[PDB]
C-alpha cells in the first residue's frame, strides 16, 4: 500500500568530511594532482548520479537538497520584505503612486557613490527599484 | 567588456594556452616559486563552458543596462 | 552607350562561361 | 597453417522493423559489410544505427555499411552476451572477403606467425628533421 | 595526378569535395607540389613574379584610363578646392530614379564615384596637365604589362 | 477545479485511477505498443522527470510574461513603465533558460539511464528509428523560414 | 589623452609579438608535443589525449595573431581619425577631454560621428551616403558570419550533412541527380581560415565605410 | 609624492607579498605531498612567516649576493 | 657471478632523454631489469606527473646519469 | 497588427525553430550516429573523438546544448 | 573541533576572510583620508 | 588623408604578420640544427623560455595598468 | 597507407592500443625485447580512421604508437554514403 517507512540515522552528523575536500567522489578524493583537480571538484559536486549507483541515496540527496533551495528563497524573500520596511518610501508611495518612483535601496556614501541616491521623490532618496514589489504590497493591502 | 572577453575562450584552443603556460612555469622554477599543483590549461569542454557563460553574461547585462536607464528616464 | 554593353558582358556572360568552363575542368577524369 | 576462414553462408537475419540508418547507395557501388554471429537464446539488443532489434536462435546475419559499425556491435556482443562473431566485406560483383579475427584469434593476444608490418626500431625522438627528407618521396617516419 | 589538381596526387584521389577546396589553397605552395626540384622551384617563382608585375601595371593602367575618360581631371585642376575628384562612372541597372539623381555630382552628367585614392593630386604635382597625357599614360603601362 | 482534480489517482482506498493503466490503454496503429512501459522509465530515473518538468515550467514562465503585460493584475502597474518592461523581460529570460535545461537532461537520460533491454518503450523506440527524417525535415523548414523571414 | 592611448598601442605590439614569437620558437617542438616538426607548419590538432591539443600548430599561432593585429591597428587608426577630425573642425578641446575615459570614445566618437552615415536611406529618402550606409551594414553582416565558423566546430556539421545526404537519396524526382564528389563538411583548419576571412573582411569594410562617410559627410 | 613616493610605497608592499609567498612554498616544499599544504593552507606556519616580509629588501639582497635567489640548469622535477 | 647492472635502488638519477617529460629532472630508480636483451631496463619513478597522469616509465642505460 | 508586425512574428517562428533543431538533434543522436557508432560509450559531455574521419570536434550532446544557448540567447 | 579548524583553513574560506579584512581596511582609510590624489607628507 | 593613412597601416599590419609567419615555416622546413651549431640563430632556440616569459611580463604590465588607469578614469 | 601508423621500440607490450582501435588496425606479435615479450604491430593501416584514441592509451615516456595523417580515402574519411 502507501505508507511512510523511513530510516533512522543513515549518515551521522559530523564535521570530518568538511575537511576532506572531494570526499564524495572516489577519483577526486585522492588529492590535488594538478589545477585540473580544483575544477573537477565543482563540476561534479552536485552530480549525485556519478557518486553512487542506486536510486535510494540519489533520492535522499535530491530531496534534502531541495530543502536548501527552498530555504534560500525564503531568506531572499525575507530581505525583500525587510528592506521594503526599513529603507523605502513605501508609505509615501501609497499617497501618490502615480508620480513617485519606488525606491528600496540606499547606498552608503563612501567614495562619492552617494550620487547613486537618486531623487526618487517623496522626500526620500535611493536606487529606484523596478522589481515591482510595491504594487504587490499594495494589492495585498499592507 | 565581458562579452568581448568571452571570445578569447571560444575562438582559440587549449593546446596553445597549455604551451604558453609552460614557459611561464619555467620562470617560476628559476626563482623556486613553481607550485606543486602543476599549472594546467582548462579542459576542452571547460574552455567552451567558460566561453558561453561570459558571452551570455555580457549579452544579457548589456541589454539590462540599456533598458532600465532608457525607460526610467522617459517614464 | 559603351557601358551598357560592357557591364552585362563582364557581369553576366563572362561569369557564366567562366563557371561552366571550370566546372568541366574540375570534374574531369582521365 | 590452420587458417581456413569461415566462408560466409546465407542465413536468416534478425527481426527488425527497419530504420533509416541502413545501407545507402554506397552499398550498391563500393562495398558493404556483414557480421555473422550465433546466439543460444532469443533476446533483445541495440543496433549500431539506433533502435533495438531482437536476435533469434542460432546463426544470425546482419549487414552494415562501414567497418567501424561492424566492430562497434562486435564489441557489444562479445562483452555483454559473451558470444562469438566475425565480419566480412562484400563487393558489388559478389566476391566476399574475410575480415575480423584474420587468423581465428582476436588481435588482442599473440599468434606465433603474424607479420610485423609498420614498425620503426628506434625511439621517437630519433626521427629525421624535415630538411633531411626534402625533395624526396620519403617522410621522417618512413 | 589524373585530375584537378594536377600538382598533387594525394588530393586528386580524394573523392569528397575536400579535393576542390584543397586544390585551391595549395596551388602556390611550390615546395609541397609533387615531383618538385630545386630548379623548378626557382623557375616557377621567377615566372610567377612576372605575373605579379603584369597585374600591377595593368592595374595602374585602369586608373589612368577611367580618370581621363570619365573624370574631372582637366576641370579639377582649374580649382582643386571645390571640385570633387571623379573616380569613374556608375551604370547599375537596378538603380531607381532618386538614386540616379543623388549620385550625379562633381559636375558630371550621370552617376559617378568620387575618387578618394588621391590620384588626382599626385598626377597634378608630377606634371600631368590634360586628359591626353593620361591616355598615353594608359597605353604605355598597358604595353609594359604586355 | 484543482481540488476535485486532486481526487483522481488511486492511493489507498478502492476509488481512483492507476497511472500505469492509463498509459497502457492508449496504443495506436501507427504507434504500435503505445504508451506501455513509460510508467517505469518515468519512475526509475530522475533525469527523465527533471527534463520533463523543466520544459513545462519553462514554457509557463513565458506565458506568464505574455499575460502580465496585457492584463495588468496589480494596481498602478500599468502606468509603471519601468516595471512593465522589466517584468516582461525578466520572465522571458527565465523561461528561455529553463527550456534549454530540459534539452540537456533529456539528453543525459538517453546516455545514462536509457536501456532497451529492461526499461523498454515503444514510442521512444520508433522515434529513434526514423531520426534521419525528423532532423532533415526540421532542417528544411529552418532554411525555408530563414530565407522568407530574414 | 595621447599618453594613455600610446600605451594601448604599445600593449598591442607586445601581445601581438608574443603570439607570433611564441609560435616561431615552439614550431620545432615543445613539452606538450616535442616532435611537432614531423607534421609540418599547419596541422589540425593532435587529438584529445594528454589533455587535449586543440590549436597547437604554429599555423594557429599565426591564426590568433591576426585578431590582435586587427585590434591593434584598430586602436591606431581610431586614434588618428578622431584626433584629426576634432582638429579639422577647430574643436580641439573635445578630444583633449573626452579621450581620457572610455565612454568618451564611445559617445563622442562612435555614436556622435555616425549620425550622418546611418541616414543614408530612411523611409523619407536617400542620399549620396546611401552606398556607404549599405556597405556599413554589409560589413556588420560578414563579420557576424565569421563567428559561425570560429565557434561551431566541424563534428556537429558533419553529422548534419549525413542526414541531408540521406534525404536527397530518397526523394523522388531528386534521386535522379547524383553528386559526383561526395559532400563533406569543411576541414578543421579550413573553418579557421574561412572563419577568419569573414572576420577580417567584415572588419575592414565596416570601418572603411564609417571612415569615409563620416568624414566626407562634413568634408571637414 | 605624486608618482615616486607612492611608487616606492607599492614596491615595498609588492615584494612583501612576493617574498612571503616564496618562503612558504619553499617551507612546505620538503613534505610528503606539497599539494595538500597549498589547497589547505597551514595557518600557523603562515603566521611565523607573515612578518618575514617586513625585511624582504634586506633578506633578498643577501640571497642575490649569496646566489640562492636563483637556480642554474636543474629546472623540472628537481 | 656478474653483478647486477645499473643503479641498485633508491639512487636518484638525472634523466637525459630529450623528448621525455622529465628531461633535466630527477627520479628514483625502483628496479633494474637484469635481462640483457631488455631494451629499456631502468624503471624510474618520479614525483611529478606527465600530461597523461603517468608517473613512471622505462629508460635506457645511457639516458640515465646517476647523480649523487 | 499591420505588415511590420507580420514580418517580426515570422522572425520569432524562425529562431524558435532553429533552437529546436539544435537541441532536438542532440537528444536523438546522443547515443549513436552514422559518424560515430558508439557515441553513448563516450558519455554525456566529452570534447571530441580526435581529428580523424575528417574531424570530430563537438559531437557530444553537451556541445549541442552548448550551441543551443546562443540561439536561445538569440531568440 | 580539529575538523572545524581544518575546514576553516581551506583556501576559499581564507580568501573571503582575508579579502574581507582587506576591503574593510581600504574602505576605512578612504573614509578618513578621502580624495587622496597625492602623498603630501615629505 | 584619412583614406590613405588608414589604408597603409592595415597593409602594414598584414605584412608584418607574414614576416613572422614565414619565420615559423623556416624553422620547420629548411632549418638545419647541425649547420647552425651554437651560432646566433640556434641560441634563439636555446633560451626560448626567457624570451617568451618576459614578453608575457611586458604585456601583462601594460595590460593591467593601461586598462587600470582607464576604468579609474571612467 | 591512407594514414601511416608507426610503432616504435619503446613499446612495453601492454596491449592497450590494440584493444582501443575501433576499426581493427593494430595487432599483437611476438617479440623478445620486453619483459612481456610482445610488441604491437599495424598491418592493416588502410582502415585507419585517424581517431587518435589508439595512442591516447600508450603509457610510455613520449609514445610508442604514433599516427601521421596523410591523404584521405573514402574509408579513411568514414563516409557511410
Ligand atoms: C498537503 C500535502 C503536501 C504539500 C502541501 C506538499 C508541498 C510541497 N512538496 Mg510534497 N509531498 C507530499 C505532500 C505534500 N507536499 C506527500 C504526501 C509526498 C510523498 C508522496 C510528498 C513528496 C514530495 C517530494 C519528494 C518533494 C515534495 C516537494 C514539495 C514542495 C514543492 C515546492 C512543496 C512545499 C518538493 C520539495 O521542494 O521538497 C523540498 C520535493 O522534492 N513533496
Ligand atoms: C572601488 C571603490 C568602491 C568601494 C570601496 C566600494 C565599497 C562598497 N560598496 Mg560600492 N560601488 C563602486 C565602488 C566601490 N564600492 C562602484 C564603482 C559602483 C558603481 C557600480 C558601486 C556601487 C555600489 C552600490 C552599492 C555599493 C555598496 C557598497 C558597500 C557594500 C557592498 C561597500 C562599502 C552598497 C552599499 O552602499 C550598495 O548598495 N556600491
Ligand atoms: C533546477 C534545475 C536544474 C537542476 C536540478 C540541475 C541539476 C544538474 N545539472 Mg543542470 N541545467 C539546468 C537546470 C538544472 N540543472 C538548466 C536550466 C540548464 C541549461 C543551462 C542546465 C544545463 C546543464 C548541463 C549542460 C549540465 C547540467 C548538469 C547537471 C548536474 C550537475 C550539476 C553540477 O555539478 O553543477 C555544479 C554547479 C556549478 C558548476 C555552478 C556553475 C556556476 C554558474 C555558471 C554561474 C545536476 C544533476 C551536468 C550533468 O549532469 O552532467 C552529467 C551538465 O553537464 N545541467
Ligand atoms: C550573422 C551571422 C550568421 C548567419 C547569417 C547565420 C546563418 C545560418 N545559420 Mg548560423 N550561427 C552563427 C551565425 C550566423 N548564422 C553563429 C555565430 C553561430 C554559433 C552559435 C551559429 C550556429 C548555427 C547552428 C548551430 C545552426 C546555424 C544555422 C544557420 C542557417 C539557418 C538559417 C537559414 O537557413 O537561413 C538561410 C540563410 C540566410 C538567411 C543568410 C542570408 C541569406 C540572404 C537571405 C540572401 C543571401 C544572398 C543570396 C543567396 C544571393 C547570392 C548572391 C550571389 C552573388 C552568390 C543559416 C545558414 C542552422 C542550419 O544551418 O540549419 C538549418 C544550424 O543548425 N547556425
Ligand atoms: C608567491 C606568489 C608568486 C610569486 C612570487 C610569483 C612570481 C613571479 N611570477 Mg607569478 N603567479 C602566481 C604567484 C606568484 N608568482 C599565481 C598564483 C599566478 C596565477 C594567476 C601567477 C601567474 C603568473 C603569470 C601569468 C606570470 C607570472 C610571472 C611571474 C614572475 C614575474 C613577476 C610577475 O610578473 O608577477 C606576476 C603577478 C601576477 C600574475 C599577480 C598574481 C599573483 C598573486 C596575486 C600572488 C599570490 C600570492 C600567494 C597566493 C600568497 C601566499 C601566501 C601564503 C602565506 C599562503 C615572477 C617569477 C610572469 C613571468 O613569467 O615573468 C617572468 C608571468 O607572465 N606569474
Ligand atoms: C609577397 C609575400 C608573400 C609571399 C611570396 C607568400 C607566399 C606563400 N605563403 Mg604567405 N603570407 C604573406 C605574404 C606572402 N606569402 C602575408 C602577408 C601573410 C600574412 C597574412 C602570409 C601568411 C601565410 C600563411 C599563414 C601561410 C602562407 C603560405 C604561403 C605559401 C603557400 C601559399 C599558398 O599556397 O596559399 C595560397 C592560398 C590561396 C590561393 C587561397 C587563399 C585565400 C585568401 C583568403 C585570398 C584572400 C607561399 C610560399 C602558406 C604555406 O606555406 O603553407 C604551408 C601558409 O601556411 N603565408
Ligand atoms: C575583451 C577582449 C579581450 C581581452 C580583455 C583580452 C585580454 C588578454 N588577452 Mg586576449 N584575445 C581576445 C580578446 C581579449 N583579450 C580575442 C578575441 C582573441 C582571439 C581569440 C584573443 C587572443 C589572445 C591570445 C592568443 C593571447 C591573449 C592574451 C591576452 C592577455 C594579454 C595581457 C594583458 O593585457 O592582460 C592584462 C589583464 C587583463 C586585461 C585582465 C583584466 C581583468 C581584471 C583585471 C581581472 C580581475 C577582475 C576582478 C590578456 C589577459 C595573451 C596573453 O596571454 O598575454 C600574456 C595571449 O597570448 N589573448
Ligand atoms: C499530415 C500528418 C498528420 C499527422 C497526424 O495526424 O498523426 C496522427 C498519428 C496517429 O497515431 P496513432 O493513432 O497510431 O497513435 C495513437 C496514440 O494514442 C499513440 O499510440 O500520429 C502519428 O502516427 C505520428 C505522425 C506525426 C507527424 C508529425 C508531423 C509534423
Ligand atoms: C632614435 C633615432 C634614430 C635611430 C633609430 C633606430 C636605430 C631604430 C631602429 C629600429 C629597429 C632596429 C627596428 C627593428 C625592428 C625589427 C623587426 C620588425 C624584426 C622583425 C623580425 C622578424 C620578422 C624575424 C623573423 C624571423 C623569425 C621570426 C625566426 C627566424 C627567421 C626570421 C628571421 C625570418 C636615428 C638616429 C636614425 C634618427 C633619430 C631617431
Ligand atoms: C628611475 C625611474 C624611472 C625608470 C625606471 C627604469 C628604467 C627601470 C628599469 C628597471 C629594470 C631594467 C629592471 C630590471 C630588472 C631585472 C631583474 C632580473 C629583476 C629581478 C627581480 C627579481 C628576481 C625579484 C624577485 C623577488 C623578490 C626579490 C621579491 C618578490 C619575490 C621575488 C622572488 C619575485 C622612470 C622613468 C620610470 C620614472 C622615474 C624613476
Ligand atoms: C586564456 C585561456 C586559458 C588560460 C586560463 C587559465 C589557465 C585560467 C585562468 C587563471 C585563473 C584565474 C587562475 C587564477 C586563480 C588561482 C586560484 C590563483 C588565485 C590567486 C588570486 C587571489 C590572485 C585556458 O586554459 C584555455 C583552455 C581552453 C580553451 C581556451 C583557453 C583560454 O582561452
Ligand atoms: S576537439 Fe577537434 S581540435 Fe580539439 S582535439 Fe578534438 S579533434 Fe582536435
Ligand atoms: S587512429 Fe584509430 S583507427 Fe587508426 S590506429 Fe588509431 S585507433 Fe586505430
Amino acid at each position: 500500500e502507501v505508507k511512510i517507512v523511513v530510516d533512522r540515522d543513515p549518515v551521522k552528523t559530523s564535521f570530518e568530511e568538511w575537511a576532506r575536500p572531494g570526499h564524495f567522489s572516489r577519483t577526486l578524493a585522492k588529492g590535488p594532482d594538478t589545477t585540473t583537480w580544483i575544477w573537477n571538484l565543482h563540476a561534479d559536486a552536485h552530480d549525485f548520479d556519478s557518486h553512487t549507483g542506486d536510486l535510494e541515496e540519489i533520492s535522499r540527496k535530491v530531496f534534502s537538497a531541495h530543502f536548501g533551495q527552498l530555504s534560500i528563497i525564503f531568506l531572499w524573500l525575507s530581505g525583500m520584505y525587510f528592506h521594503g520596511a526599513r529603507f523605502s518610501n513605501y508609505e509615501a508611495w501609497l499617497s501618490d503612486p502615480t508620480h513617485i518612483g519606488p525606491s528600496a535601496q540606499v547606498v552608503w556614501p563612501i567614495v562619492g557613490q552617494e550620487i547613486l541616491n537618486g531623487d526618487v521623490g517623496g522626500g526620500f532618496r535611493g536606487i529606484q527599484i523596478t522589481s515591482g514589489f510595491f504594487q504587490l504590497w499594495r494589492a495585498s493591502g499592507i | 567588456f565581458v562579452w568581448a572577453f568571452s571570445l578569447m575562450f571560444l575562438f582559440s584552443g587549449r593546446g596553445y594556452w597549455q604551451e604558453l603556460i609552460e614557459s611561464i612555469v619555467w620562470a617560476h622554477n628559476k626563482l623556486k616559486v613553481a607550485p606543486a599543483t602543476q599549472p594546467r590549461a582548462l579542459s576542452i569542454i571547460q574552455g567552451r563552458a567558460v566561453g558561453v557563460t561570459h558571452y551570455l553574461l555580457g549579452g544579457i547585462a548589456t541589454t539590462w543596462a540599456f533598458f532600465l536607464a532608457r525607460i526610467i528616464a522617459v517614464g | 552607350n559603351l557601358p551598357s554593353i560592357f557591364v552585362p558582358l563582364v557581369g553576366l556572360v563572362f561569369p557564366a562561361i567562366a563557371m561552366t568552363s571550370l566546372f568541366l575542368y574540375v570534374q574531369k577524369k582521365k | 597453417g590452420f587458417v581456413p576462414p569461415q566462408l560466409d553462408p546465407s542465413t536468416p537475419s534478425p527481426i527488425f522493423g527497419g530504420s533509416t540508418g541502413g545501407l545507402l547507395r554506397k552499398a550498391q557501388v563500393e562495398e558493404f559489410y556483414v557480421i555473422t554471429w550465433t546466439s543460444p537464446k532469443e533476446q533483445v539488443f541495440e543496433m549500431p544505427t539506433g533502435g533495438a532489434a531482437i536476435m533469434r536462435e542460432g546463426p544470425n546475419l546482419l549487414k552494415l555499411a562501414r567497418k567501424e559499425q561492424c566492430l562497434a556491435l562486435g564489441n557489444r556482443l562479445r562483452s555483454k552476451y559473451k558470444i562469438a562473431y566475425q565480419f566480412y566485406r562484400v563487393f558489388p560483383n559478389g566476391e566476399v572477403q574475410y575480415l575480423h579475427p584474420k587468423d581465428g584469434v582476436y588481435p588482442e593476444k599473440v599468434n606465433a606467425g603474424r607479420q610485423g608490418v609498420g614498425q620503426n626500431f628506434r625511439s621517437i625522438g630519433k626521427n629525421v628533421s624535415p630538411i633531411e627528407v626534402k625533395f624526396t618521396g620519403k617522410n621522417s617516419f618512413d | 595526378e589524373l585530375r584537378f589538381p594536377r600538382f598533387s596526387q594525394g588530393l586528386a584521389q580524394d573523392p569528397t569535395t575536400r579535393r576542390i577546396w584543397f586544390g585551391i589553397a595549395t596551388a602556390h605552395d611550390f615546395e609541397s607540389h609533387d615531383d618538385i626540384t630545386e630548379e623548378r622551384l626557382y623557375q616557377n617563382i621567377f615566372a610567377s613574379h612576372f605575373g605579379q608585375l603584369a597585374i600591377i601595371f595593368l592595374w595602374t593602367s585602369g586608373n589612368l584610363f577611367h580618370v581621363a575618360w570619365q573624370g574631372n581631371f582637366e576641370s579639377w585642376i582649374q580649382d582643386p578646392l571645390h571640385v570633387r575628384p571623379i573616380a569613374h562612372a556608375i551604370w547599375d541597372p537596378h538603380f531607381g530614379q532618386p538614386a540616379v539623381e543623388a549620385f550625379t555630382r562633381g559636375g558630371a552628367a550621370g552617376p559617378v564615384n568620387i575618387a578618394y585614392s588621391g590620384v588626382y593630386q599626385w598626377w597634378y604635382t608630377i606634371g600631368l596637365r590634360t586628359n591626353e597625357d593620361l591616355y598615353t599614360g594608359a597605353l604605355f603601362l598597358l604595353f609594359l604589362s604586355t | 477545479l484543482f481540488l476535485i482534480a486532486g481526487h483522481m489517482y488511486r492511493t489507498n482506498w478502492g476509488i481512483g485511477h492507476g497511472l500505469k493503466d492509463i498509459l497502457e490503454a492508449h496504443k495506436g496503429p501507427f504507434t504500435g505498443q503505445g504508451h506501455k512501459g513509460l510508467y517505469e522509465i518515468l519512475t526509475t530515473s530522475w533525469h527523465a522527470q527533471l527534463s520533463l518538468n523543466l520544459a513545462m515550467l519553462g514554457s509557463t514562465t513565458i506565458v506568464v510574461a505574455h499575460h502580465m503585460y496585457s492584463m495588468p493584475p496589480y494596481p498602478y502597474l500599468a502606468t509603471d513603465y519601468g516595471t512593465q518592461l522589466s517584468l516582461f523581460t525578466h520572465h522571458m529570460w527565465i523561461g528561455g533558460f529553463l527550456i534549454v535545461g530540459a534539452a540537456a537532461h533529456a539528453a543525459i537520460f538517453m546516455v545514462r539511464d536509457y536501456d532497451p533491454t529492461t526499461r523498454y518503450n515503444d514510442l521512444l523506440d520508433r522515434v529513434l528509428r526514423h531520426r534521419d527524417a525528423i532532423i532533415s525535415h526540421l532542417n528544411w523548414v529552418c532554411i525555408f523560414l530563414g530565407f522568407h523571414s530574414f | 589623452g595621447d599618453f594613455l592611448v600610446h600605451h594601448a598601442i604599445a600593449l598591442g605590439l607586445h601581445t601581438t609579438t608574443l603570439i607570433l614569437v611564441k609560435g616561431a620558437l615552439d614550431a620545432r617542438g615543445s613539452k606538450l608535443m616535442p616532435d611537432k616538426k614531423d607534421f609540418g607548419y599547419s596541422f589540425p590538432c593532435d587529438g584529445p589525449g594528454r589533455g587535449g591539443t586543440c590549436d597547437i600548430s604554429a599555423w594557429d599561432a599565426f591564426y590568433l595573431a591576426v585578431f590582435w593585429m586587427l585590434n591593434t591597428i584598430g586602436w591606431v587608426t581610431f586614434y588618428w581619425h578622431w584626433k584629426h577630425i576634432t582638429l579639422w573642425q577647430g574643436n580641439v578641446s573635445q578630444f583633449n577631454e573626452s579621450s581620457t575615459y572610455l565612454m568618451g570614445w564611445l559617445r563622442d566618437y562612435l555614436w556622435l560621428n555616425s549620425s550622418q552615415l546611418i541616414n543614408g536611406y530612411n523611409p523619407f529618402g536617400m542620399n549620396s551616403l546611401s552606398v556607404w550606409a549599405w556597405m556599413f551594414l554589409f560589413g556588420h553582416l560578414v563579420w557576424a558570419t565569421g563567428f559561425m565558423f570560429l565557434i561551431s566546430w566541424r563534428g556537429y556539421w558533419q553529422e548534419l550533412i549525413e542526414t541531408l545526404a540521406w534525404a536527397h537519396e530518397r526523394t523522388p524526382l531528386a534521386n535522379l541527380i547524383r553528386w559526383r564528389d561526395k559532400p563533406v563538411a569543411l576541414s578543421i583548419v579550413q573553418a579557421r581560415l574561412v572563419g577568419l576571412a569573414h572576420f577580417s573582411v567584415g572588419y575592414i569594410f565596416t570601418y572603411a565605410a564609417f571612415l569615409i562617410a563620416s568624414t566626407s559627410g562634413k568634408f571637414g | 609624492g605624486e608618482f615616486i613616493t607612492p611608487g616606492v610605497l607599492f614596491l615595498y608592499i609588492a615584494g612583501w607579498i612576493g617574498w612571503v609567498g616564496r618562503s612558504y612554498l619553499i617551507a612546505v616544499s620538503g613534505e610528503k605531498k606539497p599539494a595538500m599544504r597549498e589547497i589547505i593552507i597551514d595557518v600557523e606556519l603562515a603566521a611565523r612567516i607573515i612578518p618575514r616580509g617586513f625585511i624582504w629588501p634586506v633578506a633578498a639582497y643577501r640571497e642575490l649576493i649569496n646566489g640562492d635567489l636563483v637556480v642554474d640548469d636543474a629546472d623540472i622535477g628537481y | 657471478k656478474p653483478p647486477p647492472r645499473g643503479p641498485k635502488r633508491g639512487t636518484k638519477v638525472k634523466i637525459l632523454r630529450r623528448e621525455s617529460y622529465w628531461y633535466n629532472g630527477t627520479g628514483s630508480v625502483v628496479t633494474v631489469d637484469q635481462d640483457p636483451n631488455t631494451r629499456y631496463p631502468v624503471v624510474v619513478r618520479f614525483a611529478k606527473v606527465n600530461y597523461a597522469g603517468v608517473s613512471t616509465n622505462n629508460y635506457a642505460l645511457d639516458e640515465i646519469k646517476e647523480v649523487a | 497588427l499591420g505588415t511590420a508586425d507580420f514580418l517580426v512574428h515570422h522572425i520569432h517562428a524562425f529562431t524558435i525553430h532553429v533552437t529546436v533543431l539544435i537541441l532536438l538533434k542532440g537528444v536523438l543522436f546522443a547515443r549513436s550516429s552514422r559518424l560515430i557508432p558508439d557515441k553513448a560509450n563516450l558519455g554525456f559531455r566529452f570534447p571530441c573523438d580526435g581529428p580523424g574521419r575528417g574531424g570530430t570536434c563537438q559531437v557530444s550532446a553537451w556541445d549541442h546544448v552548448f550551441l543551443g544557448l546562443f540561439w536561445m540567447y538569440n531568440a | 573541533m580539529r575538523d572545524i579548524k581544518t575546514y576553516l583553513s581551506v583556501a576559499p574560506v581564507l580568501s573571503t576572510l582575508w579579502f574581507g579584512a582587506l576591503a574593510g581596511l581600504l574602505i576605512e582609510i578612504n573614509r578618513l583620508f578621502p580624495d587622496a590624489l597625492s602623498f603630501p607628507f615629505f | 588623408q584619412a583614406a590613405l593613412y588608414t589604408h597603409h597601416q592595415y597593409i602594414a599590419g598584414f605584412i608584418m604578420t607574414g614576416a613572422f609567419a614565414h619565420g615559423a615555416i623556416f624553422f620547420i622546413r629548411d632549418y638545419n640544427p647541425e649547420q647552425n651549431e651554437d651560432n646566433v640563430l640556434a641560441r634563439m632556440l636555446d633560451h626560448k623560455e626567457a624570451i617568451i616569459s618576459h614578453l608575457s611580463w611586458a604585456s601583462l604590465f601594460l595590460g593591467f595598468h593601461t586598462l587600470g588607469l582607464y576604468v579609474h578614469n571612467d | 597507407m591512407s594514414h601511416s601508423v608507426k610503432i616504435y621500440d619503446t613499446c612495453i607490450g601492454c596491449t592497450q592500443c590494440v584493444r582501443a582501435c575501433p576499426t581493427d588496425v593494430l595487432e599483437m606479435i611476438p617479440w623478445d625485447g620486453c619483459k612481456a615479450k610482445q610488441i604491437a604491430s599495424a598491418p592493416r593501416t588502410e582502415d585507419c580512421v585517424g581517431c587518435k584514441r589508439c595512442e591516447s592509451a600508450c603509457p610510455t615516456d613520449f609514445l610508442s604508437v604514433r599516427v601521421y595523417l596523410g591523404p584521405e580515402t573514402t574509408r579513411s574519411m568514414a563516409l557511410s554514403y
